[PDB]
RNA sequence: GGCUAAUCCCCCAUGUGGACCCGCCCCUUGGGGUGUGUCCAAAGGGCUUUGCCCGCUUCCGGAUGGGCCCGCGUCCCAUCAGCUAGUUGGUGGGGUAAUGGCCCACCAAGGCGACGACGGGUAGCCGGUCUGAGAGGAUGGCCGGCCACAGGGGCACUGAGACACGGGCCCCACUCCUACGGGAGGCAGCAGUUAGGAAUCUUCCGCAAUGGGCGCAAGCCUGACGGAGCGACGCCGCUUGGAGGAAGAAGCCCUUCGGGGUGUAAACUCCUGAACCCGGGACGAAACCCCCGACGAGGGGACUGACGGUACCGGGGUAAUAGCGCCGGCCAACUCCGUGCCAGCAGCCGCGGUAAUACGGAGGGCGCGAGCGUUACCCGGAUUCACUGGGCGUAAAGGGCGUGUAGGCGGCCUGGGGCGUCCCAUGUGAAAGACCACGGCUCAACCGUGGGGGAGCGUGGGAUACGCUCAGGCUAGACG
RNA sequence: UACCUUGAGGUGGUA
RNA sequence: UUUU
C-alpha cells in the first residue's frame, strides 16, 4: 500500500481551500458593487468595482481563475455597473470605467 | 513537446529504426508526425543511415528535441556541422 | 405519348430489320437525327432522310443488310445484329472517359451523348470526354 | 521429408521413365524397361478410360514427381509462376529448373536429383563462393554453382565430374569440369527443356 | 468553406427562426437511378426577414442554439408555395396512415 | 422489379439457419448421458442403432449417435458431442466423439482409427 | 497547543506589455488598430564567482496536442407509426477556454416523422482482413488511428490538461479486519490462481537497445519495451539418407496352380553424414559523460550488453522419427475373407435381407507428409435476392375491380441558367497492409528501401449533348 | 430361439 | 402383405 501521492491529495486540499477563499471575495465584492450601482451610489459603487477588478486579475495571476475567465468577470461587472448607473449615476471616481 | 527519435520497425533480432518527428507522448511505434530518415544499427547494407538534413533542420528550428541517439545519428549525417 | 423516344427509334429499327424492311419511319427529333448521323457514318444504315408523313416530320431510316445466303433460310446476315438502349428514363447512365466501355473488342460501338455532342466511344475517347452512355450497337 | 521409398514404382504408375536414379535408369533395368505396367496387384489388367480429372492429376504428378518437390512447395512455385508476368506454364518450368538441387543435377555434379539434393544439404556445394545447403535455393542468372574445395577430393565427386568430361550440357548452362564449377547462364527457355510433361494440363489441374 | 445550401422556407411559426426544406439529388450507390432526398434546416432569421415560400440560401454558422446552426445568407426568389404545398400535403398525407389511413 | 422498386425495397439478404444448435457455435459441446439405447432406422433401412439422450452444458438436452462396432456408455457417462446428423435417424443431429471422456474408443479397430479414437496398435 | 524555511502565500512598486468598459477607424459574427479611465507581473538557486549555467515574470508568435460545430456515409424488425416539455424557438442571465435548452427565469407554441420519427434487437468504428472474374458478400483477432470503460451508480476537487485504472467523496453489492463503535479493498497492468468452457502459456531474464518521467549531471524509476519459456496454433525452411543392387529372398496377398503382387523394396557393398562432441565466438553500442576547442561546430577519450557462450565459423563424427485420410458414383485408388436389412456405413445419391470394389479385416492402391483427418464458422460454386445478373398463362409468383394521394416516369422547336452529368488543375486520401522492383538474414517465411495506382470529398476554371430548372413556341399525346 | 414359406421379411402354421 |  502507501503510495506517496496522497501528498498530491493533501496539497489539492490546501489549494482547494485557497481558491475557494479567493473566489468568494470576488463574488462578494462584485455583488456589492452591482448593488451600490443599482442604487445610484456612483462614487463608491465604482470604488468597489475597482477592488473586484483587482481581485479578479489577481486571482488570474496563479491558477485560481486564470484565463479569459478573469476577463469575463471583469467584463460582465463593468457591463452591469455602467449600465445600472443609468439611473442618473454619472461616473465620479471613474475608478475603472473609461467614459 | 515534439521530438526527433527512433521508431522500431525491423523484426525480432532484425531491428530497423526510423528517425522520426513525433509528439513525445505517443507510442514509440505509433502515429508519427513525419519520417525524416532511417537507420540500421547492424549496417547490414552500405546504406544503413539516411537523414534529410533539410527537414531535420526544419524541425530542430521549431522545438523538436532529439533523443541522444537520434541527436548522434543526426550529427553523423551532417545535421549540425557548420564549418 | 412515347415514354423513351430514343428507345422507340432504337426499337423501330431493330424490329424493321428483323423482317428486312427497305426503310422505316420514326418521329423526328434533332437528337434522334444526331444518332442516325452516326449509324450512317459507322455504316449500319444505308443512311436516312427527312420525310413528312401525314403532315408531320419523320425520318426515313434506310436499312442495310448482308447478301442472300446459301442453304435454307437465305435471309441475309444483319449489318445491325444488335442495338440496345442503355441509359433510360428511370436509370440514367453516365460514365467518365475512363469508364467509356469497348463494345465487342472494338468490333462494335457505343453511342454516348456528351457536352461536346453525340459521339461514338472512339470519338468520345479521342475528344477525351465522357457522358451519358446512350446505347450499344454492333 | 521428400518421399523416400520405392521410386522406380512412380516411374511405373506414371507409365514413363522418370530419372530418379541417374545410372541404372539407363541400364536394362529401370523396370520401365521391361515391366511397364503400374505397381500393385492390378497393374496388368486392362485400364479403364481415365477421367479428364485423372489425366491432369497424373500429369501434375509426373512433372512434380520429377523434381522430387513436395506438393506444398510445388504448389507455391506454381502460384508464384501464375502471379508473375509471362506465360505461366513456361515460367513455372523455369522456376523449377532454378532450384539449386536441380542445377547441381543439370551440371552433373550429381547423378540424380535426390543425390544432388543430399550434396547440397551436406554442404558440398557452393554458390558464388559461400556454400549453400538449401535444395530449394533459387539460382539467379550469372551465379557460379560449384563444389567446395574441401569436397573436390571425394570419390563420388570424382567419378561424377569425371564422367562429365567430354559430355555436353544444357545451353542455358556452362561447365568447367576441371574447375568443378559451372554457371547458370539463362532461365531455360521452354524449348530448351524436353520434359515428358504437357504443362498446359498442369495449369488446368490447378484451375479446377 | 462554411457550407452553403438552398431551400424553401416551409415554416414561419418561430421567433427569429425559419425551417428551410433543402432538397438534394444523387445517384443510388447500387441502383444508379438518380434519387432525390431532402432535409429541413432551422436557420436563423434575426430580423424575421424571410417568409413562407422564399427560396433562400443557408450558410453554415456558429451555433445559435440547439437544433439551429445556419443563418439565412440571402433571398434567391420570393413567393412560391407550389413547393410549400408539396411539403404541406406530404405531411397531411401522414394524416392517418396509422391505425386508420391518411387522406387522398 | 423496376429499379425504382429496388430503390424502394432492395433485395433481401439470405439468413443462414444452423443445423447444429451446439450453441456458442462451438465446435464441440460436452454433456452427460440421460439415457442410452437402440433406435430403429427409417425409410428403407433396418437395424438397432445406438443413440443417447445427452444433458448438454450448452443448456440443451439432445440425442446423439454412437458410432462404432460397440460402446460403453451409461445413464451417467460424460460425453463430448461433435455434430453430424445420422441420415437415417430423424432427430439425431450430432455424433458422440469416441475416445473422449467416459466414451472409450473402438476396440480392435484397425483402419479409420483417428475417428473412433483408437491408438495405433503396437503391431510388429 | 507552540516553533520554523523556501522557487510556499500575500501587500506595495516598476507597465515592455496585456486584460476590461466607453468612443472612433479598418475589418466583418467575438478579427485588427487606436484614445482616455481602471486593473495585472516575478524566485530564486549553482558555480570552472563581476560572469556563465539552471530557473522566475509579462507579452507576441511558432510547433505539437486538443475542445466545440457542420455536409455526407454507417446493421436487423413496420407483427414498433405516430413521438416530444427543456420539448422547438425567443429575450435576459448563469456556466466554460469556447458556441449551444448545456442550465435557469421569463415569453412564444413550437420541433420530429413513411426520404421511416418513436420503440425493440444486435453491435465499439476504421486503416484493413477473408472470399470473389468483378460487382459484391463476410469480418474488424494481431498491428496502427479514433472512441468508451476501470466492481455497479452518481460527484466534484487539484491541475495546462482528469471528472482522473494503480487520486478523493457518497450510495450499492461482495471480501477482509473488528474491543461491534468503526475501519480496509477493487489485476479490463505483467505473471499467476480459481470458476466457466471444446479451448488459450511463464508467479521467467534484462534495462544492454529503442522509448518515456524526473534530474545541470552522475543517475534513479520504467512487467512500456528488448529477449527467453511453454503450445505443430499458423507460415516458411530442413531431416528420417544418396548410388549400386535378382527376370527377382523370405513372409504376407492373389491364383485359370503355369504364375501374378508387395519389389530395387529389403538383405548386402560403397559414399555422404542430421544428431552429438572439441575449439573459437558476434553484430545489435555509441552516445550521455570527460578532455581540447567558446559547455557551439569539429576532434579526442572512457563506460556499457538480458538475449549468450546463443547465432555464425573451423575440426571431429553416427544410416539416424512416419504417420493420417481415403479407394460405389461425384472423386485419384480393387481384390480375397468375414458378416447376412445383422453388425454397421453414410457429405449428397445410397450400401447391408449368403458372390457386398459401399459393413469389419487383410493384401494391394490413390492422396498428402510432421502431419493428416474431424467438427464449427465465413466467402465461393449460387444469375439460388439476379446492380453487374432472375423472374410471375400451366413450375413459386398479377393485387377481385375501380377511383385516386404521395411518389416514379415525360411529346416537338428555341433561348437563359449550369443543379445532375462530363473535363482540366489543385488540395486531401497517415503508417502498416496489398501490388512492382531492388536489397538484408546461406533460402524462404520475416524484414528493409524505393516506385506506382487509387474511389470519395474540398477548391478554382471550363463544356452544354442528355437529365433538371426558368422563359417562349408548337400540335402528332391528352382533353373538349 | 428352430423348421414350414419367402429372395429376405411381416403375419400365420407346426414345439 | 414390408422391402428389391
Ligand atoms: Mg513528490
Ligand atoms: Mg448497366
Ligand atoms: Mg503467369
Ligand atoms: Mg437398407
Ligand atoms: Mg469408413
Ligand atoms: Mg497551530
Ligand atoms: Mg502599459
Ligand atoms: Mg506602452
Ligand atoms: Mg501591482
Ligand atoms: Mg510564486
Ligand atoms: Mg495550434
Ligand atoms: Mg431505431
Ligand atoms: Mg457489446
Ligand atoms: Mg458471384
Ligand atoms: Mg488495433
Ligand atoms: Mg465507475
Ligand atoms: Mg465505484
Ligand atoms: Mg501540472
Ligand atoms: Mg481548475
Ligand atoms: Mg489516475
Ligand atoms: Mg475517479
Ligand atoms: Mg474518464
Ligand atoms: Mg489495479
Ligand atoms: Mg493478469
Ligand atoms: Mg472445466
Ligand atoms: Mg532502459
Ligand atoms: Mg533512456
Ligand atoms: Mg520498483
Ligand atoms: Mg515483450
Ligand atoms: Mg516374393
Ligand atoms: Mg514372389
Ligand atoms: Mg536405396
Ligand atoms: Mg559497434
Ligand atoms: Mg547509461
Ligand atoms: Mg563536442
Ligand atoms: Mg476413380
Ligand atoms: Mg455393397
Ligand atoms: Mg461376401
Ligand atoms: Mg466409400
Ligand atoms: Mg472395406
Ligand atoms: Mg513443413
Ligand atoms: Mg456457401
Ligand atoms: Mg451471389
Ligand atoms: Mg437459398
Ligand atoms: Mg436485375
Ligand atoms: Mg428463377
Ligand atoms: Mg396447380
Ligand atoms: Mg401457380
Ligand atoms: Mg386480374
Ligand atoms: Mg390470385
Ligand atoms: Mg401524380
Ligand atoms: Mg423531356
Ligand atoms: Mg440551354
Ligand atoms: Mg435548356
Ligand atoms: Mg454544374
Ligand atoms: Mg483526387
Ligand atoms: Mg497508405
Ligand atoms: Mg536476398
Ligand atoms: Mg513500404
Ligand atoms: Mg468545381
Ligand atoms: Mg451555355
Ligand atoms: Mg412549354
Ligand atoms: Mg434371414
Ligand atoms: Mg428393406
Ligand atoms: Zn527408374
Amino acid at each position: 500500500r502507501n503510495l506517496s501521492a496522497l501528498k498530491r491529495h493533501r496539497q489539492s486540499l490546501k489549494r482547494r481551500l485557497r481558491n475557494k477563499a479567493k473566489k468568494s471575495a470576488i463574488k462578494t465584492l462584485s455583488k456589492k458593487a452591482i448593488q451600490l450601482a443599482q442604487e445610484g451610489k456612483a462614487e463608491e459603487a465604482l470604488k468597489i468595482m475597482r477592488k473586484a477588478e483587482s481581485l479578479i486579475d489577481k486571482a488570474a495571476k496563479g491558477s485560481t481563475l486564470h484565463k479569459n475567465a478573469a476577463a469575463r468577470r471583469k467584463s460582465r461587472l463593468m457591463r452591469k455597473v455602467r449600465q445600472l448607473l443609468e439611473a442618473a449615476g454619472a461616473p465620479l471616481i471613474g475608478g475603472g470605467l473609461s467614459a | 513537446m515534439v521530438k526527433i527519435r527512433l521508431a522500431r520497425f525491423g523484426s525480432k533480432h532484425n531491428p530497423h529504426y526510423r528517425i522520426v518527428v513525433t509528439d513525445a507522448r505517443r507510442k514509440r511505434d505509433g502515429k508519427y508526425i513525419e519520417k525524416i530518415g532511417y537507420y540500421d544499427p547492424r549496417k547490414t547494407t552500405p546504406d544503413w543511415l539516411k537523414v534529410d538534413v533539410e527537414r531535420a533542420r526544419y524541425w530542430l528550428s521549431v522545438g523538436a528535441q532529439p533523443t541522444d541517439t537520434a541527436r548522434r545519428l543526426l550529427r553523423q549525417a551532417g545535421v549540425f556541422r557548420q564549418e | 405519348m412515347l415514354t423513351d423516344p430514343i428507345a422507340d427509334m432504337l426499337t423501330r429499327i431493330r424490329n424493321a430489320t428483323r423482317v428486312y424492311k427497305e426503310s422505316t419511319d420514326v418521329p423526328a427529333s434533332r437528337f434522334k437525327e444526331e444518332i442516325l448521323r452516326i449509324l450512317a457514318r459507322e455504316g449500319f444504315i444505308k443512311g436516312y432522310e427527312r420525310v413528312d408523313v401525314d403532315g408531320k416530320p419523320y425520318l426515313r431510316v434506310y436499312l442495310k443488310y448482308g447478301p442472300r445466303r446459301q442453304g435454307p433460310d437465305p435471309r441475309p446476315e444483319q449489318v445491325i445484329h444488335h442495338i440496345r438502349r442503355i441509359s433510360k428514363p428511370g436509370r440514367r447512365v453516365y460514365v467518365g472517359v475512363k469508364e467509356i466501355p469497348r463494345v465487342r473488342r472494338g468490333l462494335g460501338i457505343a453511342i454516348l451523348s456528351t457536352s461536346k455532342g453525340v459521339l461514338t466511344d472512339r470519338e468520345a475517347r479521342k475528344l477525351g470526354v465522357g457522358g451519358e452512355l446512350i446505347c450499344e450497337v454492333w | 521429408g521428400r518421399y523416400i521409398g520405392p521410386v522406380c514404382r512412380l516411374c511405373r504408375r506414371e507409365g514413363v521413365k522418370l530419372y530418379l536414379k541417374g545410372e541404372r535408369c539407363y541400364s536394362p533395368k529401370c523396370a520401365m524397361e521391361r515391366r511397364p505396367y503400374p505397381p500393385g496387384q492390378h497393374g496388368q489388367k486392362r485400364a479403364r478410360r481415365p477421367s479428364d480429372y485423372a489425366v491432369r492429376l497424373r500429369e501434375k504428378q509426373k512433372l512434380r514427381r520429377i523434381y522430387g518437390i513436395s506438393e506444398r512447395q510445388f504448389r507455391n512455385l506454381f502460384e508464384e509462376a501464375s502471379k508473375k508476368k509471362g506465360v505461366t506454364g513456361s515460367v513455372f518450368l523455369g522456376l523449377l529448373e532454378s532450384r539449386l538441387d536441380n542445377v547441381v543435377y543439370r551440371l552433373g555434379f550429381a547423378v540424380s536429383r535426390r543425390q544432388a539434393r543430399q550434396l547440397v544439404r551436406h554442404g558440398h556445394i557452393t554458390v558464388n563462393g559461400r556454400r549453400v545447403d538449401l535444395p530449394s535455393y533459387r539460382v539467379r542468372p550469372g551465379d557460379e554453382i560449384a563444389v567446395a574445395e574441401k569436397s573436390r577430393n571425394l570419390e563420388l565427386i570424382r567419378q561424377n565430374l569425371e564422367a562429365m568430361k567430354g559430355r555436353k550440357v544444357g545451353p542455358w548452362l556452362s561447365l568447367d569440369v576441371e574447375g568443378m564449377k559451372g554457371k547458370f547462364l539463362r532461365l531455360p527457355d521452354r524449348e530448351d527443356l524436353a520434359l515428358p510433361v504437357n504443362e498446359q494440363l498442369v495449369i488446368e489441374f490447378y484451375s479446377r | 468553406p462554411k457550407k452553403v445550401l438552398t431551400g424553401v422556407v416551409v415554416s414561419d411559426k418561430m421567433q427569429k427562426t425559419v425551417t428551410v426544406l433543402v432538397e438534394r439529388q444523387f445517384p443510388h450507390p447500387l441502383y444508379g437511378k438518380v434519387i432525390k432526398r431532402s432535409k429541413k434546416y432551422l436557420a436563423h432569421d434575426p430580423e424575421e426577414k424571410y417568409k413562407l415560400g422564399d427560396v433562400v440560401e443557408i450558410i453554415e454558422s456558429r451555433p445559435i442554439s440547439k437544433r439551429k446552426r445556419f443563418r439565412v445568407l440571402r433571398l434567391v426568389e420570393s413567393g412560391r408555395m407550389d413547393l410549400v404545398e408539396k411539403y404541406l400535403i406530404r405531411r397531411q398525407n401522414y394524416q392517418s396512415l396509422s391505425k386508420r389511413g391518411g387522406k387522398a | 422489379p423496376t429499379i425504382n422498386q429496388l430503390v424502394r425495397k432492395g433485395r433481401e439478404k439470405v439468413r443462414k439457419k444452423s443445423k447444429v444448435p451446439a450453441l456458442k457455435g462451438a465446435p464441440f459441446r460436452r454433456g452427460v448421458c440421460t439415457v442410452v439405447r437402440t433406435v430403429t432406422p427409417k425409410k428403407p433401412n433396418s437395424a438397432l442403432r445406438k443413440v443417447a439422450k445427452v444433458r448438454l452444458t450448452s443448456g440443451y438436452e439432445v440425442t446423439a449417435y454412437i458410432p462404432g462396432e460397440g460402446h460403453n456408455l451409461q445413464e451417467h457417462s460424460v460425453v463430448l458431442i461433435r455434430g453430424g446428423r445420422v441420415k437415417d435417424l430423424p432427430g439425431v443431429r450430432y455424433h458422440i466423439v469416441r475416445g473422449v471422456y467416459d466414451a472409450a474408443g473402438v476396440k480392435d479397430r484397425k483402419k479409420s482409427r483417428s475417428k473412433y479414437g483408437t491408438k495405433k496398435p503396437k503391431e510388429a
